[PDB]
């Protein structure tokens, strides 16, 4: 057991230690308990978004163009790329981490019911049709 | 010697993925562990790590994706991030399909690590049989 | 040390998958036997079970579906059990090719008996990478 | 080797004991010669339909729904689910393991020659 | 003890499928080495060789042919250990698909043999996530 923040050092369990941010990854542990981690900033094209004591950083994900997916945010150290949908479009989610954008639905002989959603089509209804 | 895990569907519970481990020819030994639907490591090592699943479907009405993924979520990062994973779209007289997918791979991995295996539509995946669905973990 | 099997379809008998324990790359050691096409365990243990089966088919002019599956007949219970299962359904006069892999580990008592089979040897594809073989960790 | 409805104790080749029945696994070993096997009952949704020496039941089979089977006979602690094929249908055999359920072919502008039976269809002249 | 390798495609370098090693569940260990691309055997010995690759497309606007290949180069010529092809596109809605191509096998190999993995159109590979595309090498 290590305390809030800290992770149990892999060569001396008496030392124990500073866990590295977002943005980081361990290069080095602690030399004892006073000292910090010696952690480093991710590489281009890599990130760490919680506080690690990995050895590398993750590989960024890309977006999904097969599924006409766009780059809302790109990848940062923090952060991996954020993904969605052009506007006037929607999220079909096929799984938890799987989406596919959408044209948003205009109404054809009929009335907008609830607008257009992000994770969510026009909800969308006839006149007097079906 | 050396912690060991073979896991296997419950048939009983179509909808959810959940992984058994009291079954004959289902196994967890020597500090492999089964919590929270995941397998535990007991120690720091290299590990295979590997599932199997099995999609059924009866002619192509919708069209389906199927993914299958299985994940670490270590002491050292703690979110799930994926180690192996594949996405299948079997779907263009309703005749029936099968479309297995296994994953496999070694791994360095911590004491305390905890692996996960899913799959997006549990009410696709084929429980008919056993053998058929099965999730495991091999220290080298 | 440890009792290994790494055994391979027979591509001279077309019609039925047979396992060889002298070819290509062919194994049978300490404790290992190969009878009636079966593995059979020389000692209680773990052990890594696996087999790969190659699929080949030109066009699907009837339906077809493929079952591969390892199985066990233990002495503990002495009926022939799955350990390994799956189905393919190949059907795309296209030519096709289908693996199919199983791999698992094991609880296993000496005299056990491990088989490896097919529903339609027809299908299979000579070619050698159809294999059945088995580790005790 | 131990007599009929016994098998060798794992950890001591004297003692000599008691199988279990269909319906249960062993949980434990006969301490000794004399004495009964810790046998126990399957939990619901697996079973053993042998006399065993198994550490856990099995897993009951489920019916196969793409195949258009339907449950003959429920799991049960001693024996595992039974599937078939509705009435007016045959079960077309894929594996050993594995059958799919077809209506019987009625013969049209012909004579039923042989009946269609549970697993072959109607031999039928036209 | 025994030499394994599980290196994982590079998603910033689109355009070529290049294997990473230096990276978070990616793993070298035992003699294993990675040099130009290509996993290096450090003994003569009996391997299991894998590699997966996913490949994603839009609609079948043009027809493609894919191919997917893990090659030998035994210390003077390549060899083909595994290779596979596949037409996902019917030469004819633009739904999207989803191909992925698992080969494995057992192989003799000498100390200084050289594996690649390598596909034909690597713009079709999909590195939208981890664990999606590895190639793997574990001694027997
Ligand atoms: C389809 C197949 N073909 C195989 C061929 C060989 C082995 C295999 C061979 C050796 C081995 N060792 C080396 C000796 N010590 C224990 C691990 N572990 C696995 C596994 C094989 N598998 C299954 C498999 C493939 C890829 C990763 C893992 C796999 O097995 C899984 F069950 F762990």
């Amino acid at each position: 057991v290590c305390p809030q923040g800290k992770y149990i050092h892999p060569q001396d369990n008496s030392i124990c230690c500073t866990k590295c941010h977002k943005g980081t990854y361990l290069y080095n542990d602690c030399p004892g308990p006073g000292q910090d981690t010696d952690c480093r900033e991710c590489e281009s094209g890599s990130f760490t978004a919680s506080e690690n004591h990995l050895r590398h950083c993750l590989s960024c994900s890309k977006c999904r163009k097969e599924m006409g997916q766009v780059e809302i945010s790109s990848c940062t150290v923090d952060r991996d790329t954020v993904c969605g949908c052009r506007k006037n479009q929607y999220r079909h989610y096929w799984s938890e981490n799987l989406f596919q954008c959408f044209n948003c639905s205009l109404c054809l002989n009929g009335t907008v019911h609830l607008s257009c959603q992000e994770k969510q089509n026009t909800v969308c209804t006839c006149h007097a049709g079906f | 010697d050396k912690p060991v895990a073979h896991v296997v569907a419950n048939h009983q519970v179509e909808e959810q993925l959940e992984w058994l481990s009291q079954r004959a020819n289902a196994l967890l030994a020597n500090g492999m562990d089964l919590k929270d639907n995941q397998l535990v490591v007991p120690a720091d090592g290299l590990y295979l790590v590997y599932s199997q699943v099995l999609f059924k479907g009866q002619g192509c009405p919708d069209y389906v994706l199927l993914t299958h993924t299985v994940s670490r979520f270590a002491i050292s990062y703690q979110e799930k991030v994926n180690l192996l994973s594949a996405v299948k779209s079997p779907c263009p007289e309703l005749k029936p399909w099968y479309e297995p997918i296994y994953l496999g791979g070694v791994f360095q991995l911590e004491k305390g690590d905890q692996l996960s295996a899913e799959v997006n539509l549990p009410k696709y995946l084929d429980f008919a049989e056993s053998g058929q669905v099965y999730f495991g973990v091999i220290a080298l």
